[PDB]
Order: structure tokens, then C-alpha cells, then sequence
């Protein structure tokens, strides 16, 4: 998988 | 009709060959959100075309 990226 | 308007909520920078970067403000135009998490957007600000976090970017007129 690719984990989405976390928000700012 | 197949007109999926977005707008990023964040900047992203890409980290891959296939991402697209984007500033928060521009209006991206959905291509394919077929994997679910990291949809294919066209950045109708810069014309450029390529992969986008889905979390980043909400509906937009
Ligand atoms: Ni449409």
C-alpha cells in the first residue's frame, strides 16, 4: 500500500 | 457529466516520478480516482497531470 499522507 | 472539480486544501509536494505538486488554492480536475486513497488529478491552475493524495483536496465549484 501507500499510505496517504498526514494533514498539516 | 465526467467533470470531477476539486480544490487542494493543503500544498503537496511531490515525492514520486508520477505525483503531482500543488499549492493550496488550485482547482485540480479528477482523471481517475480508481485506487481510492491517491487519485490522477490535472492541476487546472498549472495544466500539470499526476498522482494526488485524495485527503488533501475537497470539492469545489
Ligand atoms: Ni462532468
Amino acid at each position: 500500500r501507500r499510505p496517504l499522507p498526514p494533514l498539516p | 457529466g465526467s467533470h470531477m472539480t476539486f480544490v487542494a486544501l493543503y500544498d503537496y509536494e511531490s515525492r514520486t516520478e508520477t505525483d503531482l505538486s500543488f499549492k493550496k488554492g488550485e482547482r485540480l480536475q479528477i482523471v481517475n480516482n480508481t485506487e481510492g486513497d491517491w487519485w490522477l488529478a490535472h492541476s487546472l491552475t498549472t495544466g500539470q497531470t499526476g498522482y494526488i493524495p485524495s485527503n488533501y483536496v475537497a470539492p469545489s465549484d
